[PDB]
RNA sequence: UAUUCCCCAUGAACGAGGAAUUCCCAGUAAGUGCGGGUCAUAAGCUUGCGUUGAUUAAGUCCCUGCCCUUUGUACACACCGCC
RNA sequence: GUGAAAUUCUUGGACCGGCGCAAGACGGACCAGAGCGAAAGCAUUUGCCAAGAAUGUUUUCAUUAAUCAAGAACGAAAGUCGGAGGUUCGAAGACGAUCAGAUACCGUCGUAGUUCCGACCAUAAACGAUGCCGACUGGCGAUGCGGCGGCGUUAUUCCCAUGACCCGCCGGGCAGCUUCCGGGAAACCAAAGUCUUUGGGUUCCGGGGGGAGUAUGGUUGCAAAGCUGAAACUUAAAGGAAUUGACGG
């Protein structure tokens, strides 16, 4: 009979300490009653947040996933869950008369956060070029792809999630790939397209406090 | 305003956000509004909730009326700003949003709501799952 | 069902020298058709071509270049 | 008689091209024969740009574009007036229509 | 519940429409926020420079 | 089987018209009479004339058609075609 | 969902939003008058297996060649047989509409099939509606592969290479524009030219329209059917390409 919004109380969602804008926003949930709890129905929510809403001066077409992991009263503490580009940016880069090279690698950080990183890069027209198309041959595409996979593997394989996300914030990996592949075929729109989480160990709460603390 | 139980206890200058999933297809429009996660629904008004003619559920006027009702309800629940997630039918079928995206987004803005990020979330397949018309299509 | 050949033969019987102009015959046949019929989908042009097939394509009738004559 | 030198399609050095589905009737068209069209229209529909701009919470926000690629069969392209019949010497003209810039 | 009655002043006429040439497009401006201006369909002889009344203000008019 | 007219009686339908459909934009439509033709006898017809005098519109190609260009055609008695 | 609706699903909570899980398909945008393949055909990454054209070559053999009845390999889709699998579509079928009717077009559901493995079938507007091999006869700009040669720009790196671009040349390709080469009934075609000034080599194949790719015999196939294939009789035109009109929902 009664409206259900009198049975709800508002919580606050906190980003980790990689970002300087700590407060994401406000989520709500029904108050605990019976056998269903507020906290277990609150965990596992996913907040796709833009990067410009977490960093005050970074780009807007990159966005982060930030699953919630624990509840500290009126606060929902989140941890990194994935990264993606916006739809319009990805649709804006893909155009005709050039070759698109994509690569993906499955790879585990030091603390057991097995990821899947997707990369993308496009062949670049020279400034004095008068031919219409800029097409890499198949062997050039294959060794560019090989360089992409080896760079992503060496960048995330020897780190853990904190500085891996700190690499993903300015996308230094894409700049490394673009710098490395200039001797095969010059690429210009090189990004890490998408980061996917495949496995997480055991939820050490002290680690989540370290991420949310200093 | 204020209830004060319904609505978050916030300051007076800063604003609280929601997500407005606008499914504007042909034959209908949806002005669903959720919280930031998308798991909690605040309000949902569709175009067919406002007209009783069954051919203009996708008309811009019905989308405007749905957007106004959604804006009033979300305003009395304390939500003041919205991120927009525009959507067509997509997948196998058309990728152009329907006739009701126009007036729904305009009416949300003109009803006194702050607009955040706008994004397209139409489902795009990587060439999957054969469409229905037969091989010769629909011979209207 | 309207009977085309029987109505045309009946009109040609009630005529001087079993002889009638095509226009008068067409007028009387179409008036008869409209006053006895039960079917309504047929158009004016379909009725006209049906009448032309009825008069020009019958062995009992002859066309004296603007008229219809009953042969014996 | 043979109407066009290409047979209505861009198939020169191959036997078979993969079919696609027409975007508004779902007819199977060969990919080289289809009338393709790329649309980079604005989401926010510039007749209504100022209301969205003044209602925005940011100060400098650039509106996203919408990127759809359309494929038409010949019948749908004619009926939706994407293309039109032309005379013979006008038929063999391959230039795109002018961009009506001013 | 409805937005109030709005008065609108007619800027240049945009031609005839309505499949019998019965309506015109007018590009009115709202004379309260004069910067705000929309296209509208009017029946009757219009004569740009005069004032309309709009019961439902923000509908649209499709561009000819 | 009343030419027309006059007088006294008689006092019928008709209460604004279904589906359809005609004509018309300014001294116009409509109302209203008056001449001419026909005429021995004679206008509910027509052809002219004044008189009173508007509503709506200055558009479109939707319906019915016309003109011009490109286009298709197995029609040329020409789509009421051919089959 | 449609022109409009209804069949259909829905407070036993559909549709919408979130997080997951599973299944089988299919590989978008990039993707082109681009490539490869005898055709049919071929597009997610990586690895393995054998193959191939072109190019380069002051390498070998030395006429070993071209086209080919009989014979042989492959051959889209649909179809058949057996075994897996069945997401989506969807012949048959049912229903809802529309209609004078509506065993249709439109809508809802849905069998066989669509997918994989193994075995058949041998047909397509299987088309460039154009046999293959060779020679000669205009121009131009591009493009793909290989090679050669040049001012400069760019990358590592500071140099010589090697890549990205720029300017050309040669060879083999897919094509384009232009031309009173010439041809052609013309449309058009640089091949459909080098043809009464008629002969480079060779295979298949047509002889007015129908009957008819039918009958019959043979032969292949599980079948469906494929291949080979008449005659009686009938008929004065059937066709091609252009022109003018008329008509065009
Ligand atoms: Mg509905
Ligand atoms: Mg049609
Ligand atoms: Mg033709
Ligand atoms: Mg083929
Ligand atoms: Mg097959
Ligand atoms: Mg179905
Ligand atoms: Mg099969
Ligand atoms: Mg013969
Ligand atoms: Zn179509």
């Amino acid at each position: 009979v009664v409206d259900p919004f009198s049975k709800k109380d508002w919580y606050d969602v906190k980003a980790p300490a990689m970002f300087n804008i700590r407060n994401i926003g406000k989520t709500l949930v029904t108050r605990t009653q019976g056998t269903k709890i507020a906290s277990d129905g609150l965990k596992g929510r996913v907040f796709e947040v833009s990067l410009a809403d977490l960093q005050n001066d970074e780009v807007a077409f990159r966005k982060f996933k930030l699953i919630t992991e624990d509840v500290q009263g009126k606060n929902c503490l989140t941890n990194f869950h994935g990264m993606d580009l916006t739809r319009d940016k990805m649709c804006s880069m893909v155009k005709k008369w050039q070759t698109m090279i994509e690569a993906h690698v499955d790879v585990k950080t030091t603390d057991g956060y097995l990821l899947r990183l997707f990369c993308v890069g496009f062949t670049k027209k020279r400034n004095n070029q008068i031919r219409k198309t800029s097409y890499a041959q198949h062997q050039q595409v294959r060794q560019i792809r090989k360089k992409m996979m080896e760079i992503m593997t060496r960048e995330v394989q020897t780190n853990d999630l904190k500085e891996v996300v700190n690499k993903l914030i300015p996308d230094s990996i894409g700049k490394d790939i673009e710098k490395a592949c200039q001797s095969i075929y010059p690429l210009h729109d090189v990004f890490v397209r998408k980061v996917k989480m495949l496995k997480k160990p055991k939820f050490e709460l002290g680690k989540l406090m370290e991420l949310h603390g200093e | 305003e204020q209830v004060i139980s319904l609505g978050p206890q916030v300051a007076e200058g800063e604003n609280v956000f929601g997500v407005c999933h606008i499914f504007a297809s042909f034959n209908d429009t949806f002005v669903h509004v959720t919280d930031l996660s998308g798991k909690e629904t605040i309000c949902r008004v569709t175009g067919g909730m406002k007209v009783k003619a069954d051919r203009d559920e996708s008309s811009p006027y019905a989308a405007m009326l749905a957007a106004q009702d959604v804006a009033q309800r979300c305003k009395e629940l304390g939500i003041t700003a919205l991120h927009i997630k525009l959507r067509a039918t997509g997948g196998n079928r058309t990728k152009t949003p329907g006739p009701g995206a126009q007036s729904a987004l305009r009416a949300l803005a003109r009803s006194g709501m702050k607009i955040g990020r706008i994004e397209d979330v139409t489902p795009i397949p990587s060439d999957s799952t054969r469409r229905k018309g037969g091989r010769r299509g629909r011979r209207l | 069902k309207f009977n085309w050949k029987g109505t045309i033969k009946a009109i040609l019987k009630q005529a001087p020298d079993n002889e009638i102009t095509i226009k008068k015959l067409r007028k009387k046949v179409l008036a008869q058709y409209y006053t006895v019929t039960d079917e309504h989908h047929r158009s004016e042009e379909e009725l006209l071509v049906i009448f032309n097939k009825k008069i020009s394509k019958n062995p009992t009738f002859k066309l004296l270049k603007d008229k219809v004559k009953l042969v014996k | 008689t043979k109407k066009r030198r290409n047979n209505g399609r861009a198939k020169k050095g191959r036997g078979h091209v993969q079919p696609i589905r027409c975007t508004n009737c779902a007819r199977c068209v060969p990919k080289d024969k289809a009338i393709k069209k790329f649309v980079i229209r604005n989401i926010v529909e510039a007749a209504a740009v100022r209301d969205i701009s003044e209602a925005s919470v940011f100060d400098a926000y650039v509106l996203p574009k919408l990127y759809v690629k359309l494929h038409y069969c010949v019948s749908c392209a004619i009926h939706s007036k994407v293309v039109r019949n032309r005379s013979r010497e006008a038929r063999k003209d391959r230039t795109p229509p002018p961009r009506f810039r001013p | 519940r409805v937005q109030p009655i709005k008065l609108a002043r007619v800027t240049k006429v945009l031609g005839r429409t309505g499949s019998q040439g019965q309506c015109t497009q007018v590009r009115v401006e709202f004379m309260d926020d004069t910067s705000r201006s929309i296209i509208r369909n009017v029946k009757g002889p219009v004569r740009e420079g005069d004032v309309l009344t709009l019961l439902e203000s923000e509908r649209e008019a499709r561009r000819l």
